[PDB]
């Protein structure tokens, strides 16, 4: 029933900004946080982005602190990354997931993980 | 011998005994509907000089009252069972007729159907 | 009562149910007061005879000498003899001439046109529609957690405006008894309160039963307090896999020593020595000076009681404040052009729903003509104009010649359409009993309503029984 | 940051044999903080276990969790040859980190 | 009783409503849920009194 969709592959050059879209449907977009990870060949996944839904509070990782910004649309239930500071070989897949580790209202440590994922985007 | 015939016009009873005379009083009460279906029931357990079980007397739902009519020879039909599950798990009603008596009672009979059918049950001989 | 009427009738020659009338007299009754759902008869099974074999059913005959009928509630007219006995009677749910005999108290009805009753068609089902419904409450954030607090220091979770979803509470993961203080375990979602205060902690299993009104102990004197008239519930579950170290979690403390009792829902979280005896310790912490909090000392290998048992409380209250947390039942589907009992967010009416051409402004939820009557309602979660059409009520006449000249009648359903509902007259939907007319033969249409039981004739005769709009019925010879 | 040390370099064994996945903790992980992620070749990642061994998406008889306290590991019995998927283990006590990585080949 | 006067009981669960003047003494299994117990009297199957 859960329907998570994303945009297609993109090609971008350094100095510009890359826009990534993740639309969600089938589940209430009020009580589940939105997580964003980066996957590339030769290594595992990351914790690039984490946003709630009730508020605009952020949990961006210390590795990329102050360099990632994403908007959240409750009407279309869409996460929009407008990533800046582009670098030459930032070519990797990005995955949006419905988090079950921190809530979207209070945010304590839950018991779970990324049960539901999107379809992925290539930049 | 299950069957279904017409009810015609029978089953007219006084609603209240309080006397009336030359009036046209009407009432809303439980009645036998006119020109309705009336069912003929017949438990069939008799043959030669042997048992030949009948599996008759089907159970009927008890609702909206019941009207029973019969022309017995002498005392063919005596009793009635009203209740649920007919055992020692729900309250049961035993209603039996006698020569000049009645065995109306409420009890938890686990079972009361013990036919002890006569091996010469054919009343032609005995 | 179980009154039993009786009248021995041997006048019969033996014919099954001879045509006639008689009266019945009762004898006795007594009370039992028992539900009954089975009817049976008992025979003199020791003597059986005259039982033939057959396979009769579905309106057939087969020799039984027995008769069974089931009675029904009917209105019913009687005629009393001058002696007092009953000579004739009719029933008012069989034929139109019978209903005419019942609407005017006599056994004879003369030529004319009469009035009996109405035939309003009943609804078919009910439907409920609600707001899109959502912004529910994140109650899972309480049970699903790894930061459960202590008995002497708990967290206060107040629930703000959301939708109270209790489906995952009792139906999903009901590890232990609900232990409802004052609430229906089944009607949890039905009635809602203003706000909920949630506290999570751990105590001893033997001390878990101490959480109840009027119960005291080591944990109900200084640590935690409950009102006597508390409403809500408490949910408990095992947590051995949650907090069980090699030596056991010692960070959990419980208050044991205090100068006085605890106010309801008070936290006395503090670190100070106890003035025991005549030693007012000012940092000595030596003789007769102990810390009131004592380490719980969890043991992973211990049995029940000391094992981690987490209880989360739900403090309901009914205060004169706007509703904040409430879970309504899920809105059903929608039907069109079908007489149903529609409900739209507190608008429970009956009728037929159809699409409307209106153009409600963004702040319009009702609709009225100049009658103080509801006309158009917007769907709570479809955003369109749903028009309201009432049912198909109307009266019933009856056209008859003299009852002592003929017995056949024709019924006029005024102000309706034979193309409409009454042609499909069916049981359990239409109040009139006789759903027997084919409604396809001898069916005619008139401005005043469609007429059943007469054939239009293109002759021209003087009016005998006026009907309306120029049509005049009459008896005739073919 | 705290990372998880994983040494299942390659499980060069035929399907249908017992398999071990290592998620040895660095210094300390809570008992109720564990996640297992599945990644088949060219597919979206998916959570496997939201705890030690409690099932999330099916898990008929293959993926099992064992251990207690600080140490934990994963056990596979009667592996079905189609999967040959990549398994990751995640801790929850400190932010969100992933494992080193695991490779399973055909083993003809 | 200072300990407990458990000489009396009262029913807490029943499927339907009540009719006038009848008695419903019965030790049954309240199936609280959907598990078809046949005398378990345990989880999702409790006592009416
Ligand atoms: C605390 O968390 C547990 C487990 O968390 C579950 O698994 C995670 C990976 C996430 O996906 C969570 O979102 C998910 O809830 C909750 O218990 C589990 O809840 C789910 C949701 O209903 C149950 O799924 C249902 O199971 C029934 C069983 O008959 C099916 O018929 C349904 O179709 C549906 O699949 C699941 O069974 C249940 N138990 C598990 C996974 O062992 C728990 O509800 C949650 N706490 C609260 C208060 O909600
Ligand atoms: C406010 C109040 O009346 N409290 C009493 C108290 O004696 C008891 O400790 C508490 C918890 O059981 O509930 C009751
Ligand atoms: C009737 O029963 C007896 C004893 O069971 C048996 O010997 C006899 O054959 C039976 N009658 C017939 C007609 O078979
Ligand atoms: C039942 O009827 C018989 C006669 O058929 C009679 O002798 C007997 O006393 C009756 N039993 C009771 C309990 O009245
Ligand atoms: C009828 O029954 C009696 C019982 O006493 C028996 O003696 C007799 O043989 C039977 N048959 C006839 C024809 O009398
Ligand atoms: C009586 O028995 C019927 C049989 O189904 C049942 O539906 C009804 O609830 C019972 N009523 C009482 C009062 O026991
Ligand atoms: C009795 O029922 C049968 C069908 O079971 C029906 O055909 C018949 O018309 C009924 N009798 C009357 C008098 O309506
Ligand atoms: C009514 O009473 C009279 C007075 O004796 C009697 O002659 C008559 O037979 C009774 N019955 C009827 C039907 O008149
Ligand atoms: C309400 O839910 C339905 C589900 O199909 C959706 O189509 C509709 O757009 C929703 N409307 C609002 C106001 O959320
Ligand atoms: C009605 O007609 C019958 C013949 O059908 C006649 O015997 C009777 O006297 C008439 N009564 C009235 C009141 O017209
Ligand atoms: C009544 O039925 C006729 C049958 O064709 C139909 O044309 C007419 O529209 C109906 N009346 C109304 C008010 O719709
Ligand atoms: C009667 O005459 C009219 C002429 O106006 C004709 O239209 C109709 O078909 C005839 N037959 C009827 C009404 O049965």
């Amino acid at each position: 029933q859960v329907q998570l969709v994303q945009s297609g592959a993109e090609v971008k050059k350094p100095g510009a900004s890359v826009k990534v879209s993740c639309k969600a449907s089938g589940y209430p977009f009020t009580s589940y946080g939105i997580s964003w990870v980066r996957q590339a060949p030769g290594q595992g996944l990351e914790w690039m982005g984490w946003i709630s839904t009730y508020n605009g509070n952020t949990n961006y990782a210390q590795k990329f602190q102050g360099r990632v910004t994403m908007t959240t649309d409750t009407s279309t239930t869409t996460g929009y990354m407008e990533l800046r500071r582009l670098r030459s070989d930032d070519t990797a897949v990005y995955y949006c997931a419905r988090d079950y580790t921190r809530g979207a209202w209070f945010g304590e440590s839950l018991i779970g993980g990324f049960d539901n994922w999107g379809q992925g985007t290539l930049v | 011998t299950q069957s279904y015939t017409n009810s015609f016009t029978r089953g007219v009873y006084y609603p209240d005994k309080v006397f009336r005379s030359s009036v046209l009083h009407s009432t809303q009460d439980l009645f036998l509907p006119f020109f309705s279906n009336v069912t003929w029931f017949h438990a069939i357990h008799v043959s030669g000089t042997n048992g030949t079980k009948r599996f008759d007397n089907p159970v009927l739902p008890f609702n909206d009252g019941v009207y029973f009519a019969s022309t017995e020879k002498s005392n063919i039909i005596r009793g009635w069972i009203f209740g649920t599950t007919l055992d020692s798990k729900t309250q049961s009603l035993l209603i039996v007729n006698n020569a000049t008596n009645v065995v109306i009672k409420v009890c938890e009979f686990q079972f009361c159907n013990d036919p002890f059918l006569d091996v010469y049950y054919h009343e032609n001989n005995k | 009562y179980f009154k039993i009427y009786s009248k021995h009738t041997p006048v019969n020659l033996g014919r099954d149910l001879p045509q006639g009338f008689s009266a019945l007299e009762p004898l006795v009754d007594l009370p039992i007061g028992i539900n009954i759902t089975r009817f049976q008869t008992l025979l003199a099974l020791h003597r059986s005879y005259l039982t033939p074999g057959d396979s009769s059913s579905s309106w057939t005959a087969g020799a039984a000498a027995y008769y069974v009928g089931y009675l029904q509630p009917r209105t019913f007219l009687l005629k009393y003899n001058e002696n007092g006995t009953i000579t004739d009677a009719v029933d008012c749910a069989l034929d139109p001439l019978s209903e005419t005999k019942c609407t005017l108290k006599s056994f004879t009805v003369e030529k004319g046109i009469y009035q009996t009753s109405n035939f309003r068609v009943q609804p078919t089902e009910s439907i409920v529609r609600f707001p899109n419904i959502t912004n529910l409450c994140p109650f899972h954030e309480v049970f699903n957690a790894t930061r459960f607090a202590s008995v002497y220091a708990w967290n206060r979770k107040r629930i703000s405006n959301c939708v109270a979803d209790y489906s995952v509470l009792y139906n999903f993961a009901p590890f232990f008894a609900f232990k409802c203080y004052g609430v229906s375990p089944t009607k949890l979602n039905d009635l809602c309160f203003t706000n909920v205060y949630a506290d999570s902690f751990v105590i001893r299993g033997n001390e878990v039963s101490q959480i109840a009104p009027g119960q005291t102990g080591n944990i109900a004197d200084y640590n935690y307090k409950l009102p006597d008239d508390f409403t809500g519930c408490v949910i408990a579950w095992n947590s051995n896999k949650l907090d069980s170290k090699v030596s056991g979690n010692y960070n959990y403390l419980y208050r044991l020593f205090r100068k006085s009792k605890l106010k309801p829902f008070e936290r006395d979280i503090s670190t100070e020595i106890y003035q025991a005896g005549n030693k007012p310790c000012n940092g000595v912490a030596g003789f007769n000076c102990y810390f009131p909090l004592q380490s719980y000392g969890f043991r992973p290998t211990y049995g029940v009681g000391h094992q981690p048992y987490r209880v989360v409380v739900l403090s309901f209250e009914l205060l004169h404040a706007p509703a904040t947390v409430c879970g309504p039942k899920k809105s059903t589907n929608l039907v069109k052009n079908k007489c149903v009992n529609f409900n739209f967010n507190g608008l429970t009416g009956t009728g037929v729903l159809t699409e409307s051409n209106k153009k409600f402004l963004p702040f319009q939820q009702f609709g009225r003509d100049i009658a103080d009557t509801t006309d158009a309602v917007r769907d709570p979660q479809t955003l369109e104009i749903l028009d309201i059409t009432p049912c198909s009520f109307g009266g019933v006449s009856v056209i008859t010649p003299g009852t002592n000249t003929s017995n056949q009648v024709a019924v006029l359903y005024q102000g309706v359409n034979c193309t409409e509902v009454p042609v499909a007259i069916h049981a359990d939907q239409l109040t009139p009993t006789w759903r027997v007319y084919s409604t396809g033969s001898n069916v005619f249409q008139t401005r005043a309503g469609c007429l059943i039981g007469a054939e239009y004739v293109n002759n021209s005769y003087e009016c005998d029984i006026p009907i309306g709009a120029g049509i005049c019925a009459s008896y005739q010879t073919q | 940051e705290i990372v998880l040390t994983q040494s299942p370099g390659t499980l060069s064994l035929s399907p249908g044999e017992r398999a071990t996945l290592s998620c040895r903790a660095s210094q300390t992980v809570s008992s109720t903080s564990l996640a297992w992620y599945q990644q088949k070749p060219g597919q979206a990642p998916r959570l496997l276990i939201y705890g030690a061994s409690s099932r999330a998406t099916g898990i008929p008889d293959r993926f099992s969790g064992s251990g207690s306290g600080t140490d934990f590991t994963l056990t596979i019995s009667r592996l079905e040859p189609e999967d040959f998927a990549v398994y990751y283990c995640q801790q929850h006590d400190t932010s969100l980190t992933f494992g080193g990585g695991t490779k399973v080949e055909i083993k003809r």
